[PDB]
């Protein structure tokens, strides 16, 4: 059973560079073609690059031509993607993929198949500094103006879970993220029980407990 | 470089069947394609390759309710007796010269689970936020099915377009949807009106919530 | 040789009953089998008499005719006359003196000497 | 031709000591499946292997994904198993109009129940009735007694997924051996009486080739002179013997009275024939610009071979 596990991206300043990796196990890696595909947040799939099993016959999507470089180490069953001069439009999840080679009569050459997908790795390109959120107060918590993702929100130290819903982040034209966590509660519990949302942001060592009253 | 044209959305009820169609351009017609599935919060999965003659090659482990067929410049993915898990994005992809090209994708939505109009709670800016020179209006939408909504903010019945962000819907732990919207203002802007509206449109129907500074 | 099993052969008339005629013929290549066989022993197959010899890494001076065949040869290590022929690269040696080899006496032993050991460390004070 | 054999006992043909005309296989449009693993389909002619193994079998569509390294299933696991490191290409095609029968072609079987998975290239042809339970079957089918093989209902009205496909995988094996199976070789037209950059088998160089009057023995491929220089080759195709003459070259000398008298010059091309460059061919080379005359005189400027030049009125 074949598996492709991508190594990491993360956050970097535009114009810097990143090496993504793709570890392959379960098949003769050095005989298959190998792809990079990416998906911008809320966009479709976009094909990025492909490499031949040997003879390095590399091809590129033109939106990365000159900047990115595909390579492979067959002795280590590893696929690489070097990104250079990174741009905010390079923010996406990056999957690797494998396939076989066929002689398509329609192009009179070798097409590279894409029949097996990896799990993914996230690459965020921003001119923003690491920053902790502001936490302001059915009831909930407004987790305002942080960078980078992610922030976790638990309620009453996890002892409270029914009716909790943490929304996805929103990315403002400021470059900073915002999300909300809301819980619907029995209306009469307000004078007796206490509701405290626990906001946790490891990228800035910020941990905030904010109590939500009427 | 060929281009693939997919309808942006499709739906059919649980147990029904759909025919997702991916028409490649007349130029490079009779090119072979592949179908890929992307379920929510998941990586892609390879379905099958489709030749010009109607002949497929499935991956291993993909069910028989998925069949492919071919006609003219058009290619079809057919899914019989639809299930809850078949709700996903379906990307057809093809090959050019070395490079491969995806289509826009098709969001297939299963309508079998119960219809539901949205809950709309609108929060004015917390007092703690104003003392920090900021003002955000947090409008939360919950408990709707299907998860498709349009959001418009009105200040004194005037549509504000600036300072608005909105999540896209995401299902809750009770299999209904939710989404949040934000309207950023300066504290002056908050005070110097008589109201602000959050207007949520769901299947032609519209919910309206209004708050005022006091 | 280097993965190829090369077989050469010649078939000639025989006018002797129990001998190996004192004549000269060069064997022509017959086959060059591209087989990776590591061969250290061999055996013949018969349904009579035969001869078996072994090859050595020797240098020969081969005489070609106008038709590309080999008509004679000199084994450069057979004797000082064949050696002289090989040195001159001629099959006929003219009258004279030719330097053909270089005699060197080889060492028969290895003699290592260091001075006689005296002034021993007073180790027998405690160790012994 | 195809005509692939059964799947539990797939047909292995060993290909060796031959010319693999992969181009016929590449150029036709008869196939729907041509996946390749470890080799490039369009560069196959340039890849020399020691052995090519042609594994011939018929499988159903849904199992084509199983004819690959790392795959599992009823065919991949109990009938025809491929190794994870398989090197070679699987060429398969829809054979509905060749193998299918109106009543269902049940002469083709696949294993559904077997004690274990197949090893790579294992050919298991036992027909013992499989005992699924603890009750001996004793040749009688029944509960917990299932035949290890099952037939395909191949019919002309069957859908593509139930149509036969003929699959033949070319396993490419490179051993510590000469590697005797290769694709076809390029050849070009023979050009005579001109300088060309030639390559005859393994003999390369630059030169002029002409008809030879030498007689080679049946086994001699090229001729070499007393200075280890190749001077003749046998043409690999037509068994013509060609002599190799090095391309004409030589010094270029200018013969002239001094610029003090006239700025007219004559040029001598040493050892060059005049068809290769007042043109006079002499024993010293090709002399251009001088008018040769019959009257003899004392030698003025030497040109060699008794010929001398002079500036005359
Ligand atoms: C023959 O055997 C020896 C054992 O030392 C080995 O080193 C050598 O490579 C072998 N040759 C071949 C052609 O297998
Ligand atoms: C060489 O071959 C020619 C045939 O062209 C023959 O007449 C001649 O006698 C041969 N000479 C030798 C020494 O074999
Ligand atoms: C070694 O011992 C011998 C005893 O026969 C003596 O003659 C010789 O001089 C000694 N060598 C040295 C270097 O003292
Ligand atoms: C020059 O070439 C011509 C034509 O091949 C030939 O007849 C003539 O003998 C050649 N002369 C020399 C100098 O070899
Ligand atoms: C020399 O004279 C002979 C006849 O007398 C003639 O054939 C030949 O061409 C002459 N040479 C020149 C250079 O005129």
């Amino acid at each position: 059973q074949v598996q492709l596990v991508e190594s990491g991206g993360g956050v970097v300043q535009p114009g810097r560079s990143l090496r993504l990796s793709c570890a392959a196990s379960g098949f003769t890696f050095s005989n298959y073609a190998m792809h990079w595909v990416r998906q911008a947040p809320g966009k479709g799939l976009e094909w990025v690059a492909v490499i031949s099993y040997d003879g390095s016959n590399k091809y590129y999507a033109d939106s990365v031509k000159g900047r990115f470089t595909i390579s492979r180490d067959n002795s280590k069953n590893t696929l690489y993607l070097q990104m250079n001069s990174l741009r905010a439009e390079d923010t996406a999840i990056y999957y690797c993929a494998s396939g076989y080679t066929g002689y398509d009569y329609f192009v009179r050459g070798d097409y590279y198949g894409l029949d097996v997908w990896g799990q993914g790795t996230t690459v965020t390109v921003s001119s923003a500094s690491t920053k902790g959120p502001s936490v302001f107060p059915a009831l909930g918590c407004l987790v305002k103006d942080y960078f980078p993702e992610p922030v976790t929100v638990s309620w009453n130290s996890g002892a409270l879970t029914s009716g909790v819903h943490t929304f996805p982040a929103v990315l403002q034209s400021s470059g900073l993220y915002s999300l909300s966590s809301v819980v619907t509660v029995p209306s009469s519990s307000l004078g007796t029980q206490t509701y405290i949302c626990n906001v946790n942001h490891k990228p800035s060592n910020t941990k905030v407990d904010k109590r939500v009253e009427p | 470089q060929p281009v693939l044209t997919q309808s942006p959305s499709a739906s059919a009820s649980l147990g029904a069947s759909v025919k997702l169609t991916c028409t490649l351009s007349s130029g490079h017609s009779s090119y072979a394609i592949a179908w890929h599935q992307q379920q929510p919060e998941k990586g892609p999965r390879y379905l099958m390759k489709l030749n010009t003659d109607g002949s497929h090659s499935k991956g291993d482990g993909i069910p028989d309710r998925f069949s492919g067929s071919s006609s003219g410049a058009e290619r079809y993915l057919t899914i019989s007796s639809l299930q809850s898990e078949d709700e996903a994005d379906y990307y057809c992809q093809t090959w050019g010269t070395g490079i491969l090209v995806f289509g826009g994708g098709t969001k297939l939505t299963v309508l079998g689970q119960p219809k539901a109009a949205p809950s709309v709670t609108l929060f004015p800016p917390s007092s703690e936020e104003l003392q920090a020179n900021k003002a955000t209006l947090v409008c939360l939408i919950s408990d709707f099915y299907p998860g498709a909504v349009t959001v418009a903010w009105k200040a004194d019945s005037s549509p504000v377009k600036a300072g608005v962000e909105t999540t896209t819907p995401s299902k809750q732990s009770n299999n209904k949807y939710a989404a949040s919207s934000y309207l950023s203002l300066t504290p002056e802007q908050w005070k110097s009106h008589r109201s602000y509206s959050c207007q949520v449109t769901h299947e032609g129907s519209t919910v309206e919530k209004t708050v005022a500074p006091t | 040789i280097d993965g190829y099993f090369k077989i050469y052969s010649k078939h000639t008339p025989i006018n002797l009953v129990r001998d190996l005629p004192q004549g000269f013929s060069a064997l022509e290549p017959l086959v060059d089998l591209p087989i990776g066989i590591n061969i250290t022993r061999f055996q013949t197959l018969l349904a009579a008499a035969y001869y078996v010899g072994y090859l050595q890494p020797r240098t020969f001076l081969l005489k070609y005719n106008e038709n590309g065949t080999i008509t004679d040869a000199v084994d450069c290590a057979l004797d000082p006359l064949s050696e002289t022929k090989c040195t001159l690269k001629s099959f006929t040696v003219e009258k004279g003196i030719y330097q053909t080899s270089n005699f060197r006496v080889q060492p028969t032993e290895s003699i290592v000497r260091f001075p006689n050991i005296t002034n021993l460390c007073p180790f027998g004070e405690v160790f012994n | 031709a195809t005509r692939f054999a059964s799947v539990y006992a797939w047909n292995r043909k060993r290909i060796s000591n031959c010319v693999a005309d992969y181009s016929v296989l590449y150029n036709s449009a008869s196939f729907s499946t041509f996946k390749c693993y470890g080799v490039s389909p369009t560069k196959l002619n340039d890849l020399c292997f020691t052995n090519v193994y042609a594994d011939s079998f018929v499988i159903r569509g849904d199992e084509v994904r199983q004819i690959a390294p790392g795959q599992t299933g009823k065919i991949a696991d109990y009938n025809y198993k491929l190794p994870d490191d398989f090197t070679g290409c699987v060429i398969a095609w829809n054979s509905n109009n060749l193998d299918s029968k109106v009543g269902g072609n049940y002469n083709y079987l696949y294993r559904l129940f077997r004690k274990s998975n197949l090893k790579p290239f294992e050919r298991d042809i036992s027909t013992e009735i499989y005992q699924a339970g603890s009750t001996p079957c004793n040749g009688v089918e029944g509960f917990n007694c299932y035949f290890p093989l099952q037939s395909y209902g191949f019919q002309p009205t069957n859908g593509v997924g139930y149509q036969p496909y003929r699959v033949v995988v070319l396993s490419f094996e490179l051993l510590h051996a000469p590697a005797t199976v290769c694709g076809p070789k390029k050849s070009t037209n023979l050009v005579k009486n001109k300088c060309v950059n030639f390559n005859f088998n393994g003999l390369t160089g630059t030169g002029v080739l002409t008809e030879s009057n030498k007689k080679f023995l049946p086994f001699q491929q090229f001729g070499r002179d007393i200075a280890d220089t190749t001077d003749a080759v046998r043409d690999p195709q037509t068994l013509e013997i060609l002599d190799i003459t090095p391309c004409s070259f030589g010094g270029v000398s200018v013969i002239t009275p001094g610029t003090n008298t006239s700025n007219q010059v004559a040029v001598l091309y040493q050892d060059v024939n005049c068809t290769e460059v007042n043109v006079f061919q002499t024993r010293a080379g090709c002399l251009i610009g001088a008018e040769h005359v019959n009257n003899s005189y004392e030698c003025d400027i030497p040109i060699g071979a008794g010929i001398c030049a002079s500036y005359q009125t």
